[PDB]
């Protein structure tokens, strides 16, 4: 059991969504009509954490693609391992947010969700023991940081006890694809640090420069940026889905990698990853390099400017304990400033006996540090040079918004920026 | 489903409008009857449609477009043409006497009669439409059917319907080239009207187009007809997003959220960027940088605002064809990088980006290369303010004498409509130097 | 990705051009269509044109080169020739109404309508180049548009593109056959600009190449297209290590560091060795030991500068084709013994040397054998002193009676810009005596 | 273990790089597609030492080819045995150095070398005990000095006790084949001897002597130049990568070659090098292998030994001789060159025997040689430098890339207290 509900929130959302389901069916050896075509038993032994077994023997993603654009049903549809998914699971409105965070939230977002409520519900009660859910989800959009931060303000009301994680990407001030960006993000952190537990931060810049450097991809599609996140999003919650030397799960990782109940904003990043060309030997202490590699980490924000408050490894395949151990205390070695002074060894590991498709040997990281308020300073900065003057409100004011949303927004944001900057300084 | 209701007021408007469902009707695959030839042996292009055309259940798809004249040539012209057989007759409205250059004409005498009809006929659109979009409008704000109907138009519009976006593509007078002499007049009273009652207006003045055309195109004599198919470019790359599937997604809903920072500021302009003669498209790489390096041209503006006195206050780039986000990331970030393009110090993220697969089509007699990729930006500047200006000026020439106001005032228009519209776009350039001024 | 953007400026930079590029697609393979034909089943010349021709992606390889003449003929010659379709339309601009042999119509009236198009162009071309590692630029210092808006050019690059070098290769006029009248007062007032603008640049005098003509390939009647093949050769061998694969690789941002020893005295000539008519390529060896002495000859130098009365401030030594380091090494050391050759005391160690596998192409129709080595020599002499002089002479001749000046004033040039350009020449010619000098 | 790692920096050091890399894969058995194809198992007993073991039992050079050309990668690329060296370690700019130590050192090549450290980092922390690093550039060029020395500064400061050896191309008055190579080469000179811990100078001109004379080749090329260069390169750390009768390794041949710490310039020169018409007449033994070392003509520097007085010398025979034999030989020269050995530190020879010949070779011999006679080279780049300087010819491009006049003249003032301390150390008697 330990099962874990899906939520893939805006048009973000339902692609990072629909790639990572294709990652985990083959996994777990599902073929895109829902039927096990698997050559290993251990494939099917812990199916359960992410599927609901259907009447025919045909296995069902615990996935709730919420949207407010009817469109973006007719792109996880349209892809491979669409027909996956139950369509009474699938809950889309008519108009769309307008990358407003106010629309999302406050009016045509306050209108859905209680459809998508009774769809949660429906989904965490049918599992014998919840882990928690995985919301994925934009703070770029309105309708991924809108209904996906009034939905986990929701599911936390109903069901405190369980783990609320939330993938989410923020907007880097590189790609700006959006003007509103700042707006929709400030609101958005205010709400999820208050009413999630985990939430590892993504940024599209860092995914681009993983893309550009560390692969050597010649066209780097928002597919190929979704097929690393997925990656990662399969090894945070591994040893729920297969045996290990030294299991973990959710619960385990938040207990070790959140020091107080506000720094839970973490910065993931896959080891293996080697361009096709220079495919390198594959041991332990390599990959141990590569995922410490600041180029590595799925965040603008390069942790050497930061001090890990704490890190947590997920190791996969069949690795020496030992060699991972003395690995994970090396780096602690090395680093002396790039690990705060009390909480000594910083470093959590975990094994998985099981690696991924086609490797010997993986990891995920996971790493809760102090220069994850360089990405939220961005936001913050920008912000500021917005609401000096008023621009762009007169949207989220006319949905029902006041001002004093958008100051105390601000203000929760900057404490957050406060708190972490607290710990990097502190020296006992 | 996406849809989207046309309303082609005035003879600019109407003439406009033969160009973008032309364009629309060779995306689709409608054929002229309004039958879409079953091929590929699957509906592969089913559903494409229902933004601009409406199935009649028998396999006769109606285009969604209302087009108003209070002159009956115009229309009559659609009537006698290949698409005869596509509009719904009831949908082309025609009146028996024209404006003949006043508003006033337009707004009380002979607008009121056609309007009410012309309501109907959009209420019968809109029961049809089942999560309509936005209103699409085209008018002449030279000419009075397109200033005068077409402001009542949008009045009456904004009660009855309400929320529903109004993306208003209007063809102001370019300050060298006017057509008729009491166009200030009419302007002026059109765009306080208009100031009030449309989300977004997109702001084109023939005489840039016209240049475009010599430059681009290599015209020795551009036409309206070559004028018109660069305007239906630009508007098929606007509302693609809905029609054709995209990798980032846009929404007429969306830019009036991204590009109107005050209420009133709600003017834009537009730059479809890869416009090249087949004879010069065989030298040139037209990679994404250079076609949004392209798009940021002082030139390549369809109004005649230079750019480079104001400053960008929003950017809604639109791309279409063989378009990677990554490389579109590039091409942003070095003209945020770049000096000549200046972007105001309150909007710190001044750009919206829309990637579309679908390429744009290539009409055969129409003066363009088929090229694999394309962006439309629709940009709010504070240059806006400078053809503002120029029509204030040109107007506040007039008025001074009372210059041709004994046929405004004989039409219904009482003279102190003529101050207070000029009084409001003197507030209006106000404005616009105010949110230009730095921060405090 | 060793990019080099050509700039052709007057007749003789656009006619230099023609002759380059028929040379350069011959090189690389590239058909007057601007499709190399895919053979030998592997890229094995793929990238190579890089330097020179952009790839559009749709197998089309377009010349990296604006041709830029204030003259409307030559271009249109280029415009209805065999390579019209590989050039493109807007890199060959036009203008109205030529300069007319006046640097003041070039400089200030004409030239300043057209420099501003043709900037655009360089910025849409430098976009596309990634790592450009200079600009080749061919005008005619005799002539208008080559002083006047060539220098124009020069000073706009300057500041727009800063590091990026700017190799120029002039053709100053020769003293004895000159082809205009008022050629001193252009050249003068054309040396004043180049001076400070232009990086490292390559004299060549007509007169001389002619001579070159008449002694090597036993020509009785030269012209102008058998004189710019021989141009192109030299061009060809100087940017030949970027194209082709060689031992011991040179680049254009190396000889700006090896040749001009202090910024005002880049000033230099060139010698291409085995210029050779088949006729006479029977009874030769042509060993590199040989080429090397005939490089040094005082009458294969392509500028008329005798450089027995100067000394040899930095020499740059260019092989192709068959060429041993080791062979080379025992040639430039025994030019280094001779008496006739003299360097100046402040560099013993003279002679940069580049050897390159890739052999010299033979143009058909072309007066050149083909040879297995080569080598194209540039010089800073203090020889080149003796030219400047005799342009200072035969200007000093005019301006004593204001000889033509009326011309250049009545086109926005103050008198007193000739008596500046004369006084900055005279610090010149100082200069290069004072460099010549004996250590103290 | 004991590994090293190898920077092949600037056109000439890739060039030398790839024949070397080529030359030690033979040895090794090492086929260009990374697989082990030789006969005997000694072949990769110590294979560690300059390969590491990539995944599929493919064998990865431990090599960083950097540049500021990116021309150089598809030259390294097109090379036999180009497959071998692992993508990563490629690191390459765009504009080059333009000969020009300062582009190289100061401007560009500083912004290049955050990048290269990154990889030198990775490589020397996957050896258990690194012996050092053998660096290939040529002190002429703008890339191989400019960048190589700046590199050579870095690793120094990281790893101060691990070896730094250089094999460095010096320019040679009779090619000078660039015009500003004198101040290449003293900006250089300056650099290396406060951060080199043995510098091996090569010069193009004895190469090409060797392959005009002691070889009898046509056309020498920069690849039989280059092959030349790699054959000495190979004998310098043998006694690592294979058994001996007497064992060796770089800190030895240091502690034993370096009296003084500034006196680390050495003479290399590779013995079995025979005339292919000339091998008949030729009988290999020990003796005559010993004449061919000590013979002025076979070493690959400008400066014969006859002039200066050696401070020491150092050989790696191979093979199975005797070693009393080669003993015999190494007294027998030294009471030969009376005057040609300095007076205090006697019996100034050492000698080191390895088992495993090189390829097709019964013997070879390899001599490392700290002469006074390395000065005279020195001077030639002294005397020629000073001329430019006089006057501050081609200055304003290294003054442009913001190096400052004072620069020049503490490069000069070191390189002439060098000059001075060798002219001593042969002038003193004791
Ligand atoms: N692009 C384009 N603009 C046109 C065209 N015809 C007219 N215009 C514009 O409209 C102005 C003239 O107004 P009209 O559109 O003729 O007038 P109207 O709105 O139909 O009303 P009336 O004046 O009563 O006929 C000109 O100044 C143009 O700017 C056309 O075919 N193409
Ligand atoms: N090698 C070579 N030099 C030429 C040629 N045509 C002209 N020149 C040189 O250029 C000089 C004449 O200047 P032009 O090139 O005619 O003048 P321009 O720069 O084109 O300017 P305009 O007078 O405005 O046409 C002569 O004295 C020659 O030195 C040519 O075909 N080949
Ligand atoms: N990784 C990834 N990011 C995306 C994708 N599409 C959009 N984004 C990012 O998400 C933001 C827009 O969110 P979106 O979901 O389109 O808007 P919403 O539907 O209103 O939430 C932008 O800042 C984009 O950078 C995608 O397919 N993959
Ligand atoms: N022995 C040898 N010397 C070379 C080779 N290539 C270049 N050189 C020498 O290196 C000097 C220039 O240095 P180079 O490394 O080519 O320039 P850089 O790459 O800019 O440092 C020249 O004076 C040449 O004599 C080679 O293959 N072998
Ligand atoms: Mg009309
Ligand atoms: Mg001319």
């Amino acid at each position: 059991m330990r099962e874990i509900v899906h939520i893939q929130g805006g048009q973000c959302g339902n692609q990072i969504g629909a790639k990572f389901w294709e990652v985990i069916s083959d996994e777990h050896g599902i073929d895109p009509t829902g039927t096990y075509h698997g050559d290993s038993d251990l494939q099917l032994e812990r199916i359960n954490v992410y599927y609901n077994e259907a009447t025919g023997g045909r296995y069902v993603p615990r996935a709730i693609l919420m949207d407010l654009e009817p469109g973006t049903m007719d792109s996880v549809r349209a892809g491979p391992f669409g027909q996956l998914f139950r369509p009474d699971n699938f809950v889309f409105g008519q108009t769309g947010a307008g990358n407003n965070w106010a629309k999302g939230h406050y009016t045509e977002g306050a209108e859905l969700i209680d459809s998508v409520l009774d769809v949660v519900r429906k989904e965490a009660e049918g599992c014998d023991c919840l882990q928690g859910f995985q919301i994925t989800h934009s703070l770029g959009g309105g309708t991924g940081s809108g209904m996906g931060t009034l939905l986990i303000s929701k599911v936390r009301e109903e069901y405190p006890d369980r783990i609320m994680e939330t993938f989410s990407v923020v907007p880097s001030p590189k790609v700006s694809d959006t003007v509103v960006e700042p707006y929709n993000a400030t609101l958005s952190v205010h709400q999820l640090v208050e009413n999630a537990d985990e939430c590892m931060v993504i940024d599209n810049e860092a995914l681009y420069d993983i893309c550009f450097r560390t692969l050597k991809l010649t066209t780097p599609t928002y597919g190929d940026l979704n097929h690393l996140v997925s990656a990662a999003m399969s090894g945070v919650t591994c040893c729920l889905r297969f045996p290990g030397q030294l299991n973990s799960d959710l619960r385990k990782l938040a207990v070790n990698l959140i020091p107080f109940p506000r720094l839970h904003f973490f910065m993931i990043g896959f080891a293996p990853l080697t361009s096709r060309g220079s495919q390198r030997a594959l041991t332990v202490p390599e990959l141990t390099q590569q995922m410490f590699d600041a180029k590595n980490m799925m965040c603008a924000a390069d942790p050497r400017h930061g001090r890990y408050l704490t890190a947590s490894a997920l190791f996969r395949g069949r690795m020496s304990t030992k060699e991972v151990d003395e690995q994970m205390l090396n780096v602690q070695n090395k680093n002396s400033s790039y690990f705060v002074e009390w909480i000594p060894n910083n470093i959590k590991s975990s094994i998985c006996d099981i690696p991924p498709k086609g490797l010997k040997m993986a990891v995920t990281f996971v790493g809760n540090s102090t220069a994850i308020q360089e990405m939220f300073k961005r936001v913050a900065e920008q912000f500021t040079a917005m609401f000096r003057r008023k621009a762009f409100l007169h949207w989220y004011t006319g949905e029902g918004m006041d001002e004093m949303e958008f100051t105390e927004a601000e203000s929760n944001m900057n404490d957050l920026v406060s708190e972490y900057q607290q710990y990097q300084d502190a020296t006992a | 489903m996406r849809e989207v209701i046309s309303i082609h007021v005035g003879q600019g408007g109407i003439q406009v409008g033969n160009a973008c469902w032309e364009l629309f009707c060779l995306e689709h695959g409608i054929q002229p009857d309004g039958q879409m030839p079953s091929d590929k042996t699957i509906g592969g292009g089913d559903d494409a449609f229902n933004t601009f055309f409406s199935e009649t259940g028998a396999g006769k798809h109606v285009p969604r477009a209302v087009f108003l004249d209070l002159e009956p040539t115009v229309i009559d012209e659609v009537r006698t043409g290949t698409y005869r057989q596509l509009f719904h007759p009831e949908q082309l409205i025609s009146g028996k006497e024209d404006a003949a250059n006043n508003f006033a004409r337009g707004h009380y005498t002979i607008g009121k009669e056609i309007v009410d009809l012309c309501l109907d006929r959009i209420r019968k659109l809109a029961d049809n439409c089942t999560g309509l979009q936005g209103f699409l409008v085209f008018n002449s704000v030279g000419g009075g059917t397109g200033s005068g109907l077409g402001s009542l138009l949008l009045e009456r519009l904004s009660v009855d319907y309400g929320k529903k976006s109004k993306l208003g593509f209007t063809i102001y007078p370019s300050p060298q080239v006017s057509t008729a002499v009491v166009e200030p007049y009419n302007s002026i009273l059109s765009t306080h009207s208009l100031l009030e009652h449309t989300d977004v207006a997109v702001m084109l003045d023939n005489e840039a187009i016209y240049d475009i055309c010599r430059r681009n195109l290599d015209i020795e004599r551009p036409t309206y007809t070559n004028l018109n198919r660069l305007i239906a470019q630009v508007i098929s790359s606007l509302t693609a997003s809905l029609r054709f599937d995209g990798a980032l997604n846009v929404d007429i809903t969306e830019f009036q959220t991204n590009l109107v920072p005050y209420p009133r500021i709600h003017f834009m302009l537009s730059s479809y960027a890869p416009i090249i003669s087949a004879e010069k498209a065989y030298h040139e790489q037209l990679s994404v940088a250079e076609i949004t390096n392209s798009a940021f041209e002082p030139a390549n503006m369809m109004a005649k605002c230079d750019p480079r006195h104001g400053k960008y206050m929003a950017c809604s780039m639109m791309y279409r064809g063989d378009v990677v986000p990554k490389d579109v990331n590039a091409s942003i970030a070095t003209i945020k990088t770049k000096r000549t393009i200046q972007f105001v110090d309150w909007c710190p993220t001044g750009f919206k980006v829309g990637i579309n697969y679908q390429p744009p089509t290539v009409v055969p007699g129409g003066d363009l290369a088929k090229v694999m990729r394309a962006v439309c930006m629709i940009s709010n500047s504070t240059a806006i303010a400078e053809v503002f200006s120029r029509l204030d000026h040109k107007f506040d020439l007039m008025y001074a004498k009372r210059a041709f106001v004994h046929w405004y005032v004989g039409e219904g228009m009482e003279e102190g409509e003529f101050s207070e519209a000029r009084e409001d776009l003197a507030a209006l350039e106000k404005d616009y130097e105010e949110v230009g001024i730095e921060t405090a």
